[PDB]
């Protein structure tokens, strides 16, 4: 009895379920490791034929009933998904622009993503950090 | 609706594509193992000829390339001798200028820069008088400049107050009940969305 | 960005997990929890160079199964974590280590052993030991504990740095049959 | 509609501003003068010390550029003689090697081809065979292909067929009454948005 459990971003982490063990349950394990809160989290199944929308479970969903799926929980409370994140600070080591060809000094860099660009290269990549 | 009856179609064409595909490795695999046994029965021909012929190959390759080294090893030696040899003079004719030449380089740069620098001792005094002249007249001038400036800054400050309010009120006084006006269309078209589209 | 496909392996009870909480969430845990299917991921900058880091963490608790050697077999550098409290896995240091060699394919592949809870005063495997073997492997040993949280950080970089240099040996080698195997820049 | 009460605001700023534009032109056409007169009063300077400095300052560089040239003459006119003779030197040096290492070369080039004459030429007779056989299973593989693909295509000409009839039917059978649906909707929508941009 193998359950899938994804987490934000691209985290996984499969546990060991037995006996009658609930998704609130095994969020409680992965809650006191993880640090957060569920509050502002939203349990979502496998996509079962869909055009591009996550199908909202419930907590006391059990996990053996889900055998072999994948069981994703994302941010619904405003603004679902990784979002990009706008923070101005310094790097580790000097190294090159990915939009540019230039050094990056002081630009911006994102907590969830971690891309290196300048402060003009903000609205000059057309594309997310995201990676899959 | 339509995507179940669709899929339903797709589907099959799966399950058909799939039991196909059954034979279809099946004879694809039969051939490709005429082409690997070939191959491995042409193994026995074309890496076994090449490692049983090679060894002569390499041989007359290896013994003729130790040759044309020796050869070389016999020619670099005097050829090293005649290029040591040429160098030292070739390089002794280039010493041989560099010591007169050089130090006339030397001596001819020094009045080079003197001339320059007898040159440049009035001319530095005088373009400095010459910034300061400029300097002065733009203090002057940019004095009169900067006071008319910030007089005509007034005067379009005092125009812009005609823009900030009675511009800004006629604007804000059309604004307000076309806004009204416009959000009344664009409630009307919400639903239009809601009503074509759902 | 550079990608780095680092799979850890080891017995269950050796921090395995413990190690990847407390170095990439940098929490501590305490209740054994079995691991079966866990992946952490970090955009560094390590030299500067934007370097993702794609750790896969296994099930100690396991015998062989057909999904691991799938996964297993996407890997580049493989850590052999054991804790030295414990000789039971200093033993399976071979079988995972023979595991491997299956999987991948080849003899030599980029593995570093670990030494967990070497803090603690329950010292069963001593260093010399396992360096003696590890050296006589053609691998690096490095001691570390979760708990203590000292070396971590450079145990992990550690793996990258012989995944860079089984890289470049392979081109200067071209799996041949090479009694001289010694080059590095 | 209300166009006409902007029309008015924009027309008011646009008589300010030529109202502004008179005065302000008035004075900045005074300015222009105290910036081209004062402009001149350094210009004048410059222009006449710009013939007094230049006059001395391509004398002097004149002087430099004689010095240099007799320099030139007395230097590079020497050492190209001898750059000639270096050159002359190494020419003989490289004659006395291009003739015996110029034919050692060709004759080892000559030993490098009469063994690819016995080496390549030989092998590509034995690789003629090779590949003969290579293209004999390629083409006895290939015929079976042939019969394969012809008879894989019947197959997948029949489900082809067999798929292509009822789904052809149901997908005009299907859009019949959705294209009955999207007139509804079409014509809801246009006359709704008549009346809304009206
Ligand atoms: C303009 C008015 C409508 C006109 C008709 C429709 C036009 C559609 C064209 C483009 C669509 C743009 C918007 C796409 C939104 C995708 C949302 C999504 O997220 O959907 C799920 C996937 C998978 O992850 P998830 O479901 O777990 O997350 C769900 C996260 N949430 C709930 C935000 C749903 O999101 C992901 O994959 C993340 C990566 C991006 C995935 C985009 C998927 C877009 C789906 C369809 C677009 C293409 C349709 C035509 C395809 C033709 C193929 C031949
Ligand atoms: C068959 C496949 C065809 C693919 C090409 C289709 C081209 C269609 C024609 C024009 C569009 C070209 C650009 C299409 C870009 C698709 C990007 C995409 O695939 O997105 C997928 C995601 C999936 O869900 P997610 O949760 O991963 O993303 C959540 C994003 N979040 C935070 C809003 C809600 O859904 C979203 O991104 C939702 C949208 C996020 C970005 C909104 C940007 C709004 C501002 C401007 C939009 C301008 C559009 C072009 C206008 C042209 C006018 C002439
Ligand atoms: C955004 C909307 C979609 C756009 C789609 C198109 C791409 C758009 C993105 C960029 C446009 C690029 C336009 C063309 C010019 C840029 C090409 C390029 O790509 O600029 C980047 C590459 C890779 O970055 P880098 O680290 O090299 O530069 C590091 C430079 N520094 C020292 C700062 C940090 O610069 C290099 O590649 C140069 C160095 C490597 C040269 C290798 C040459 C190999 C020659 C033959 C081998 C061919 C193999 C073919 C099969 C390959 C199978 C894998
Ligand atoms: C006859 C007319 C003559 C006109 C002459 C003057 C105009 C000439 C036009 C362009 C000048 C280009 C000059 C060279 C620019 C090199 C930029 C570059 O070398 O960049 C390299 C970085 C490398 O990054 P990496 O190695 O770390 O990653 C991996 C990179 N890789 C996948 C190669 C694996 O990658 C990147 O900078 C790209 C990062 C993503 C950038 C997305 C930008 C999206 C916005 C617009 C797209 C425009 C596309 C235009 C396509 C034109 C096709 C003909
Ligand atoms: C009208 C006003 C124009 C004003 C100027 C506009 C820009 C062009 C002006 C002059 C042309 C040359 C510009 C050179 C700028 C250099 C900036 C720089 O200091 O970069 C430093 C970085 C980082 O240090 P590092 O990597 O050297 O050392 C790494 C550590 N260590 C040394 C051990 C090596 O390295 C690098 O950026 C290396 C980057 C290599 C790729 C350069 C690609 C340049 C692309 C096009 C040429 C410029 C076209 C301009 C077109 C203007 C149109 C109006
Ligand atoms: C106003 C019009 C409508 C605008 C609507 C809004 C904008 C459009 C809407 C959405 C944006 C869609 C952008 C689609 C293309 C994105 C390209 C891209 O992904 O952008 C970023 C990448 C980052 O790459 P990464 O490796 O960092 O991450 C790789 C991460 N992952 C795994 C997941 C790939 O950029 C790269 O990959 C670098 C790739 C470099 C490829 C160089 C190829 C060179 C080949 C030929 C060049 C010949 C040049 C000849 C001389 C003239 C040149 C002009
Ligand atoms: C296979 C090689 C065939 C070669 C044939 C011969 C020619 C070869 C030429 C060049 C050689 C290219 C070799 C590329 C090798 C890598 C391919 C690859 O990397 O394969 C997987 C990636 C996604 O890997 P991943 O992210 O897990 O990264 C995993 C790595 N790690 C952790 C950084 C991020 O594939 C991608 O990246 C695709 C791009 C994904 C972009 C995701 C984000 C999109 C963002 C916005 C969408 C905007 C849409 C706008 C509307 C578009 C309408 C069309
Ligand atoms: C307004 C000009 C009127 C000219 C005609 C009337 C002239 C009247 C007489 C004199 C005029 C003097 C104007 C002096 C303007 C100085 C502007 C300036 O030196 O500012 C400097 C600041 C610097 O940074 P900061 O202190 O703000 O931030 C600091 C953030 N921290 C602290 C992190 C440090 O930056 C800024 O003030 C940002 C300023 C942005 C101004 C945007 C104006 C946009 C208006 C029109 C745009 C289109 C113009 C062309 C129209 C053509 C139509 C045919
Ligand atoms: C654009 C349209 C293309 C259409 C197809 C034909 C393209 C022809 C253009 C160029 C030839 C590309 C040939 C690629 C051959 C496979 C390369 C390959 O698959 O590399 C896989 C390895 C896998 O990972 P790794 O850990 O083993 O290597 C880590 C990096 N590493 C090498 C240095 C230790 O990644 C690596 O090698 C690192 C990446 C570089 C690998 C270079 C491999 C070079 C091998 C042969 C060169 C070509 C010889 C024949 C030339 C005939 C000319 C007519
Ligand atoms: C029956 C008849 C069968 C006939 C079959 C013919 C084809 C056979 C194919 C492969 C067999 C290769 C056998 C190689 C045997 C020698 C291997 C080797 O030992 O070789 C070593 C050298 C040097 O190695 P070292 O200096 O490290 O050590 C030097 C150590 N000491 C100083 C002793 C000098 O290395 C090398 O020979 C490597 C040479 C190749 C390097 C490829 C690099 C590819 C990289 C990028 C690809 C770019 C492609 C671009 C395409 C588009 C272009 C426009
Ligand atoms: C019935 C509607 C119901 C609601 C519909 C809502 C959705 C609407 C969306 C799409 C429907 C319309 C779809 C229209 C598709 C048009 C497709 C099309 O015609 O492409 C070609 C045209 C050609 O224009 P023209 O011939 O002017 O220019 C040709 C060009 N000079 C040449 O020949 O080289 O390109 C152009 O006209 C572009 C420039 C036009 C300039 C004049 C533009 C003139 C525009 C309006 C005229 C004034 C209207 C004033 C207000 C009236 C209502 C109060
Ligand atoms: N004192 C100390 N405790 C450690 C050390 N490493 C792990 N632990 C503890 O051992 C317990 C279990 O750790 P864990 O990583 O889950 O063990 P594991 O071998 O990875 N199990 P699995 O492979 O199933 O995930 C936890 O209390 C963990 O903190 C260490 O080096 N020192
Ligand atoms: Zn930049
Ligand atoms: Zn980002």
């Amino acid at each position: 009895n193998t359950i899938r459990v994804f987490l934000p971003n691209k985290q996984r982490t499969v546990v060991n379920v037995r006996n009658g063990m609930s998704l609130h349950d095994c969020l409680m394990k992965a809650l006191k490791v993880r640090g957060l809160q569920p509050e502002c989290c939203a349990v979502f199944r496998l996509l079962q034929e869909h055009k591009g929308k996550k199908a909202r479970l419930d907590w006391n969903t059990d996990a053996a009933s889900l055998i072999g799926e994948e069981l994703q929980v994302d941010f619904l409370d405003h603004v679902p998904l990784t979002t990009h994140n706008f923070a101005r600070k310094t790097f580790l080591k000097l190294a090159f622009c990915d939009i540019c060809q230039k050094f990056l000094l002081n630009g911006f860099r994102c907590q969830t993503c971690g891309y290196k660009f300048h402060e003009h290269c903000s609205t000059k990549v057309p594309t997310m950090c995201v990676d899959w | 609706l339509k995507l179940l009856d669709n899929w339903d179609s797709v589907t099959s064409t799966f399950s058909k594509l799939r039991e196909q595909l059954g034979p279809v490795t099946q004879e694809f695999w039969d051939n490709l193992e005429k082409e690997t046994e070939g191959l491995r029965q042409e193994m026995s021909k074309d890496l076994e000829e090449v490692k049983a012929k090679v060894q002569p190959y390499l041989d007359d390759f290896q013994k003729k390339w130790q040759e044309e080294m020796e050869l070389y090893r016999q020619k670099v030696e005097p050829l090293r001798a005649e290029l040591q040899e040429g160098a030292r003079q070739k390089l002794h004719e280039l010493q041989e200028k560099l010591s007169p030449l050089g130090e006339e380089m030397r001596d001819r740069a020094r009045a080079h820069v003197d001339a320059l620098r007898t040159h440049l001792a009035p001319y530095s005094d005088e373009l400095r008088q010459r910034l300061a002249a400029r300097l002065e007249a733009l203090k002057e001038n940019g004095g009169a400049r900067l006071a008319e400036y910030h007089a005509k800054a007034t005067e379009h400050l005092s125009t812009l107050s005609e823009k900030a309010k009675p511009a800004l009120e006629d604007l804000r006084q059309g604004l307000l009940p076309v806004l009204e006006s416009f959000k009344v269309s664009f409630l009307s078209a919400l639903e239009e969305y809601t009503k074509k589209l759902n | 960005m550079t990608e780095y496909k680092l799979v850890v392996v080891g017995a269950g009870g050796v921090g395995k997990s413990a190690l990847t909480i407390q170095l990439i969430q940098n929490h501590f845990v305490d209740e054994y929890d079995p691991t079966i299917e866990d992946s952490y991921r970090k955009q560094v900058v390590i030299d500067g160079e934007t370097c993702l880091l794609d750790i896969l963490d296994t099930a100690g608790q396991e015998e062989y199964s057909a999904m691991r050697d799938q996964y297993m077999r996407t890997g580049e550098g493989f850590l052999c974590v054991f804790a030295i409290n414990n000789t039971k896995s200093f033993e399976d240091i071979h079988h995972y280590r023979e595991q491997i060699k299956r999987v991948k394919d080849s003899e030599d592949v980029p593995m570093v052993l670990v030494g967990n809870k070497c803090d603690l005063p329950s010292r069963t495997v001593d260093t010399k030991q396992a360096q003696d073997l590890a050296r006589s492997y053609g691998i690096p040993f490095i001691e570390t504990s979760a708990k203590t949280r000292q070396g971590v950080d450079d145990a992990f970089y550690t793996l990258v740095r012989e995944i860079r240099k089984h890289k470049e040996k392979m081109s200067k080698d071209g799996k041949k049959k090479k009694k001289k195997s010694k080059t590095k820049c």
